[PDB]
């Protein structure tokens, strides 16, 4: 379960998710609109953010296939 | 001042272009011509097309991407001074330019895309074109290298931007690619079938000539065109028939597109068409004002 400045920063990426939808855990991020060019500037704002450097497996796109398995990945760091 | 672009071809659906196909008064005009040359419903036959790149799409997003831009030029009241287009752009801005009668480009590009499945089915077997970012050259240098010391071949086929990378080799090394990229925290994003943009690739570049782009007339454009191999200003129809052959062969530097493009005094870019790439890049971004001339903006009051 996350937090709200997870959740706001990953908002900025999914463009055919509204505001008024809640994010589900198992949702998949491709769909709602995450791309290619989205995850990098996404990876880019997590690195900041929260001061890690992604790499090794978390930087394969099953890392990115939905929020909780992006949540889970960020917390390990 | 502005330019126009035309963008590189990218993962999409009829569903996220049917409605403004069918709906804009521009495209509906373009489709029609398209229809009269090829003999077929253009539309129909996308459609009901079983891939994500067919030659069916191809053409419909020659026809999105041209319709796109006299959309934005009417609609924004643009008067832009120069124009290019990126890899399957390139197509584009020759028949937005006027190199090319658009019957001519739709030809054109339903010609290119059955020579080359023709080609690809049998020649160059197993090679990928690797999509990769977060790779500085410095780290892409140490990877050639550690390739160079195994005797497998490979080319640098494209240069997005610093740290933004596509290299073609054989799929044998994809996985290793992957994960050794990954090591030094760069991102691979996607292996492209068929391969692009490789001096291996000559043989393409010849039976292309021939079969394909030869028997087509070519005009000046009605304004100057930058190349996508080195940001080279063309002003000739015979200028932008090389570039369509070189694009086989030549490697795509986008860093060199977006340097003439602020030496010809381009303070701002329209991206003419679906866009994945090159209107989003920090290459365009940090250079440049965008606006982005998608069939969802089309489709606003
Ligand atoms: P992520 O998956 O969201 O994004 C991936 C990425 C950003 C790389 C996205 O842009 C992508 O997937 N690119 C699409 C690659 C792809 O699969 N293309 C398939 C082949 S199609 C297109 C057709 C075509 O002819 N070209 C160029 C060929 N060409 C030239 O470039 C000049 C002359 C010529 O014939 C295509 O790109």
């Amino acid at each position: 379960m996350w937090d709200a400045q997870f959740e706001n920063l990953l908002r900025r990426y999914l463009p055919f998710l509204s505001a008024d939808q809640p994010l589900e855990q198992d949702i998949n991020l491709r769909d709602i609109g995450l791309d290619s060019l989205g995850t990098v500037e996404l990876l880019s704002e997590l690195e900041n953010t929260y001061d890690v450097h992604f790499q090794d497996e978390a930087l394969t796109k099953e890392t990115f296939e939905t929020p909780g398995v992006l949540w889970k990945t960020l917390s390990q760091m | 001042a502005t330019a126009m672009l035309f963008p590189g071809m990218g993962p999409a659906a009829f569903s996220d272009v049917g409605r403004f196909m069918v709906t804009n008064r521009y495209t509906r005009e373009l489709l029609a011509e398209a229809d009269d040359t090829l003999g077929y419903s253009l539309v129909d036959r996308f459609r009901q097309a079983e891939g994500d790149y067919s030659e069916y799409a191809q053409i419909a997003f020659l026809v999105n991407c041209v319709a796109l831009a006299r959309w934005a030029e009417q609609t924004m009241d643009l008067t832009p001074r120069i124009c290019a287009g990126a890899s399957f752009g390139e197509k584009s801005v020759a028949a937005y330019s006027g190199a090319l009668t658009f019957a001519d480009a739709v030809r054109m590009t339903a010609g290119l895309a059955r020579c080359m499945d023709e080609y690809f089915r049998t020649e160059h077997l197993g090679v990928v074109t690797h999509s990769f970012v977060r790779a500085p050259r410095e780290r892409l240098d140490e990877i050639l290298a550690e390739l160079d010391e195994r005797g497998e071949w490979h080319e640098i086929s494209c240069h997005i931007d610093h740290d933004f990378f596509m290299l073609t080799l054989h799929e044998r090394n994809s996985v290793w690619l992957e994960g050794r990229l990954r090591s030094v925290g760069a991102m691979p994003l996607y292996a492209m079938r068929p391969p692009m943009h490789a001096a291996a690739f000559g043989g393409l570049r010849d039976k292309a000539e021939e079969e394909v782009i030869a028997p087509l007339t070519f005009h000046d454009p009605t304004l100057p065109v930058v190349a996508d191999q080195d940001g080279k200003v063309l002003t000739t129809g015979d200028e932008v028939r090389t570039m369509l052959l070189e694009c086989f062969v030549r490697p795509l530097r986008w860093p060199d597109v977006i340097s003439s493009l602020q030496d010809q005094g381009v303070t701002r870019v329209c991206v003419a068409g679906p866009d994945s790439l090159f209107g989003r890049v920090g290459t365009t971004t940090r250079a440049f004002e965008v606006i982005a001339a998608t069939p969802r903006l089309a489709l606003q009051p």
